[PDB]
């Protein structure tokens, strides 16, 4: 069982599907996309008019701002707690595909993907790996796709191009 | 250089993701996190009191076991939303893979209990861009293309699931 990998001056093959798709950064500066839109099903919940998303290595959970959250999460049936949001246990299975449109794309998670399924009782809750954070400028305020989303998406972070691609992870 | 370097990653419950570098002469090792959302790179100091919490289980770097040290001493901060993260900056050798590069890096002297006294790591290496470093200090990533021995200008990660 191998955690993960970097690799500095390409990418595995071995570890990724398919061909990557790339996306421009806004500006040089930050490791920062643009977002065009948030799913949850196949409706456009979210990010309509365009929003920027980080793609930040260094963090675990895919993070909005406090008021896009907690719209998301309405929509999901989750509750607020201290730090994190959950579902009970039992219905982690069912909650809905979440999608991030990127570039020419949609990026799809599954319930597998964001749910931390410790549990299918529906008398004990379940953590959602998608947190509220609210980043200040410069940066944000932005979406972060930390490694919730790095995880489904092998990730390259390309230097000479200015530019970020995503390739479906082989596990 | 038709060089690639790989790091292996420790997978700790899905919410760190950590590996190896080595700083120092000779090489004093740390588990770090490889941080695209940042540009720095710290470690803890072994001038970080034994009555911090975040310091005192991770391992600490100690100038003084090191003969490629180099000495700078200016105080740097970073504002973390629970508290200040402090230190000071050094220069010294590290290697991450097959690489090696002289880096300016912060060793920290305090910092938070929460989140730091969980992280299973030890520090972070900023991927970052030097707009985001704080001081301007050139970022690792600069220095790695600075050696012109690297294939292509790019990393990539791979995140297993536990
Ligand atoms: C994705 O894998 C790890 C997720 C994860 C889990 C726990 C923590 Cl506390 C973090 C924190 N963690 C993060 O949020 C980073 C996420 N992206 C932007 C910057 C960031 O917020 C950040 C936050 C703190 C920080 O501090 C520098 C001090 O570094 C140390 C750290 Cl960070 C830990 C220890 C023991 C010693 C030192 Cl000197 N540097 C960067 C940075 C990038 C590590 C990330
Ligand atoms: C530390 O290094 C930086 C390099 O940018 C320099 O500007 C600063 O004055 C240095 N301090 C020293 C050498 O004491």
């Amino acid at each position: 069982s191998l955690g993960g990998q970097i690799v500095l001056g390409g990418s595995d093959p071995q570890h990724y599907e398919g061909n990557f798709h790339y996306i421009n950064l806004i500006k040089t500066g930050v490791w920062q996309i643009q977002m065009k839109g948030v799913s949850v099903g196949s409706s456009t919940l979210l990010c309509e008019d365009g929003c920027l998303a980080l793609v930040d290595t260094g963090a675990s959970y895919i993070s909005g701002s406090t008021s896009s959250i907690e719209k998301l999460m309405e929509a999901l049936g989750a509750k607020k707690r201290l730090f994190d949001y959950v579902v009970k246990c039992n219905e982690g299975p069912t909650l809905p595909d979440i999608s991030f449109h990127l570039g020419g794309k949609e990026y799809t998670l599954t319930s597998a993907d964001y749910v931390f399924q410790e549990s299918y009782s529906s008398k004990k809750l379940c953590t959602l790996a998608i947190h509220a954070m609210d980043i200040p400028p410069p940066t944000g305020p932005t979406w972060a796709l930390g490694a919730t989303f790095i995880r489904k998406f092998y990730t390259e972070f390309d230097r000479r191009n200015n530019r970020i691609g995503f390739a479906l992870a082989r596990h | 250089g038709n060089t690639t370097s790989s790091v292996i990653l420790t997978n700790y419950m899905d919410t760190q993701y950590y590996g190896e570098i080595g700083i120092g002469t000779p090489p004093q090792t740390f588990k770090v996190v490889f941080d695209t959302g940042s540009s720095n790179v710290w470690v803890p100091s072994s001038k970080c009191s034994r009555l911090y919490t975040a310091c005192v289980y991770h391992k600490l770097f100690d100038a003084s076991d090191s003969s490629s040290y180099k000495h700078n001493g200016t105080e740097l901060t970073l504002r973390y939303s629970t508290g200040t993260v402090s230190g000071f900056l050094s220069q010294d050798i590290i290697t991450v893979g097959g690489i090696t590069v002289t880096q300016m890096f912060g060793e920290v002297t305090e910092m938070p209990a929460l989140p730091f006294m969980l992280a299973e790591f030890d520090g972070v290496v900023g991927m970052g861009f030097i707009e985001q470093a704080i001081g301007r200090v050139t970022p690792i990533f600069d220095n790695i293309i600075s050696q012109g021995v690297l294939k292509e200008d790019v990393f990539s990660f791979y995140y297993n699931r536990d």
